[PDB]
């Protein structure tokens, strides 16, 4: 899928790889600041921080930074340090999202007029890539999708420089059409070469001195790694602005990275009494839907899946993470584990269930202490053997474990688990 | 122009890749369907020289040729009109593009997950130009009971038998997931006369073929008496179904449920889609939990009105 990259990542790639006759100013003049930054070392590595005034802003995939007052503009290095004191390491809220401001970018301030601010954007659709231009960019740009000139570059077609001039740039200052045209041509070749699916620059600034990339947001098609790795390097794909990942979420992501199997875990409410461990992408969505539909949204602890034929060891490692997570605190009403899924096409149900069984066995004591009840519904290769050892580990440990086959409607166990219907 | 009928009991396919377990799965399916002949005519694999591979057609032993060059395969098997492409994600683009230089091939299933979106747009562009139907990428494929099964679709014979996918029923379906495809096989076989055809279009951003592509085929296939679509939050594909019904292009009973109701643009939510389809006269259940019930309900009405006449169960061969 397409994944966002940081502004600094996007700018670095652009400065490194764009090919344009138009002169791009302040190339590579950026410094990254975190709460662990050694400021004497940073100054020695970016002496340019003393040569002129600066701009500082968070680089954490937050939009509308300027208009929401998250940008410190035209400051001295000390003024940047001052502006950072009450913000860096502190919580901030943007829309319905809250998180710590912990990653900032410092760049040189660029004196310019509003008339020197422009808007450019490129983005992917099934029918090709749209290129957008507007002659009035910036925080004040407004509903740019309604206003911008737009041009579709069709699949396997070329962006014609004459179209850029005769259609995209019709409203641009006549003395800037040439530099703007060269830049956009270059930007598009770069967009295509590095497998971007979204690339926005707002404002793009052009003065007598040349072109400045003041603000950048972007996504690339992450599946293109095998093509672009030579240019991308160790590209990082940051999560949305919000809370930090839990250690267990990071562990599962690392599990995921190490195989063709899909292993995903996101905690919604770590104290919720309803935990799931579902096989199948669609299935995991449907079980969550079902739980919410039946009034359980506030007790829904997690969502995720284990898919694509994971091995017994992988399922063991996934399961033991869930079992640890659900035995941190007691709930007055005990807890529920939904082990569900559709009917697999190639996952070895016997192999994966053996993994879960091993995990249940290692956590049996706390599972009894936490009054965990387990419901299981699953089909696929060797599923009969899987359901057997699962029922069996219930008897052996004294943990209540109700197992069902394809005769039971996939979501039926949710109602059983919540006491909305009887257990057959 | 694109075909209405992709497969039949006479379909012959070429399989690209070294996938002997999948090929044997297809032949076991073919045998239990009482096909006259194996559905796989040949294989193509550029990483080895020509040769033959041993398979079983019932209790009999047979050899399937494996070609190094696709052209040899096409030319020696002019009867083949389906290619199933098991190429890895690094090989999937070129091999699919090359396949479409041979006009006998009307349908391509592309299995691999992880093909860059911009390469898939080029596959789509060429396919639409050539009149070729693409199922996938990132899909297990699809299945047409009694006729043809794509690669691993429908699991083991155990599953093929339990859900009676060895003979046709009257219900067609489309979904993104093959995970959910198998569940649909199961739900449909317990509540109706069974699946007529099922397709999984795959999970990529730009599928080679869309929900509406297949619903149209189903609409134009006499054997299909009702249609089931398992939709999903995101994009506006399902609205094309609404318009089709309102415009009178789509007339057969359609059941649809969009998953993702609990994900908490506005028209792209499962909630909104479910509600709009319902107002358009699509049979939409209160929730997935009632999907089987409503399918069964629509089916029983079609049986009462003589629209569906349930064939008689004949046991399958060995």
């Amino acid at each position: 899928s397409a994944k966002a990259i940081s502004e600094q990542t996007g700018k670095e790639l652009l400065y490194k790889f764009i090919c344009t006759t138009s002169a791009i100013q302040n190339r590579f003049k950026y410094a990254r600041v975190t709460p662990d930054t050694d400021w004497a070392r940073l100054l020695q590595d970016h002496p340019w921080l003393l040569s002129q005034n600066l701009v500082v802003k968070p680089d954490q995939l937050i939009k509308r930074r300027g208009k929401l007052g998250l940008v410190g503009v035209n400051l001295t290095l000390d003024g940047v340090k001052s502006w950072l004191k009450p913000r860096l390491g502190q919580e901030a809220t943007v829309g319905k999202a809250t998180g710590f401001l912990k990653n900032f970018l410092i760049e040189p301030f660029v004196p310019h007029s509003q008339a020197e601010e422009f808007y450019v954007c490129i983005y992917a659709t099934r029918e090709g890539d749209y290129v957008l231009f507007h002659h009035e960019g910036g925080v004040d740009v407004g509903d740019v999708d309604a206003k911008a000139q737009k041009l579709l570059v069709g699949v396997d077609e070329k962006l014609n420089p004459e179209d850029i001039k005769k259609h995209l740039l019709v409203h641009a200052p006549e003395d800037k059409k040439e530099i703007l045209a060269s830049f956009i041509s270059g930007l598009f070749n770069f967009y295509e070469d590095l497998y971007f699916t979204y690339l926005e620059i707002n404002p793009l600034v052009v003065t007598k001195d040349g072109v400045y990339v003041l603000d950048l947001a972007a996504k690339v098609d992450a599946t293109a790694d095998y093509i672009c790795k030579v240019k991308w390097g160790d590209i990082e794909f940051p999560p949305p602005f919000g809370r930090e990942a839990y250690p267990e979420e990071a562990y599962i992501a690392d599990l995921d990275a190490k195989s063709g199997a899909s292993l995903k875990l996101t905690l919604l409410n770590p104290k919720g009494r309803i935990w799931t461990m579902v096989a199948g992408g669609g299935a995991s969505v449907v079980y969550s839907d079902t739980i919410c539909d039946l009034g359980g949204v506030n007790e829904l602890a997690n969502y995720g899946e284990y898919s694509g034929a994971p091995s017994e060891q992988q399922t063991y490692d996934y399961a033991k993470t869930i079992l640890s997570l659900m035995t941190r605190e007691k709930h007055p009403d005990g807890k529920i584990l939904i082990i569900g899924g559709s009917i697999a096409n190639f996952t070895n149900v016997a192999a994966t269930f053996k993994g879960i069984v091993r995990a249940i066995r290692d956590y049996q004591g706390p599972l009894k202490e936490h009054e965990v009840t387990i419901f299981v519904r699953r089909g696929g290769p060797n599923y009969q053997e899987g359901l057997r050892v699962m029922g069996e580990v219930g008897k052996t440990t004294g943990i209540p474990i109700h197992v069902f086959g394809t005769e039971t409607h996939m979501t039926a166990i949710v109602g059983m688990a919540l006491g909305h219907r009887p257990i057959p | 122009g694109k075909s209405t009928t992709l497969f039949s009991r006479h379909t012959k396919a070429i399989v690209w890749g070294m996938q002997t377990r999948a090929v044997q799965g297809m032949l076991d399916f073919d045998y239990v369907c009482s096909r006259d002949e194996p559905s796989v005519a040949a294989m193509v694999y550029p990483f080895t020289g020509d040769h033959k591979q041993k398979f079983y057609w019932g209790h009999k032993e047979i050899l399937i040729p494996v070609f190094k060059n696709m052209a040899d395969a096409m030319r020696k098997h002019p009867e083949v009109d389906v290619l199933i492409n098991f190429a890895s994600l690094r090989s999937a683009y070129d091999s699919t593009m090359e396949t479409m230089n041979y006009a006998q091939i009307r349908t391509i299933a592309i299995i691999a997950e992880g093909i860059p979106e911009a390469l898939t747009r080029k596959l789509i562009k060429k396919a639409d130009q050539k009149g070729v139907t693409i199922i996938g990428p990132a899909t297990v494929g699809g299945i047409k009971p009694g006729c043809f099964k794509i690669g691993n679709t429908g699991g083991m014979l155990d599953n093929i038998l339990a859900s009676k996918l060895y003979r046709p029923g009257s219900v067609a379906y489309v979904s993104r997931s093959g995970g959910m495809s198998n569940e649909l096989n199961n739900i449909i076989s317990r509540t109706t006369d069974g699946v007529y055809e099922g397709v999984a279009i795959g999970g990529d951003r730009y599928p080679g073929s869309t929900f509406m592509d297949h619903v149209l085929r189903y609409q134009d296939t006499p054997g299909v008496k009702m249609i089931v679509v398992l939709g999903e939050i995101g994009g506006t594909e399902e609205y094309k179904i609404c318009r089709g019904i309102k415009e009178g292009r789509l007339t057969k009973p359609i059941v649809c449920w969009c998953i993702g109701t609990c994900a908490t643009q506005a028209s792209e939510t499962a909630v909104a889609k479910n509600q709009a389809l319902k107002e358009a006269g699509v049979f939409v259940p209160r929730s997935f939990d009632e999907l089987g019930e409503i399918i069964q309900s629509v089916y029983e009405d079609l049986v009462a009105n003589g629209v569906i006449v349930p064939a008689q169960e004949v046991p399958p061969p060995t």
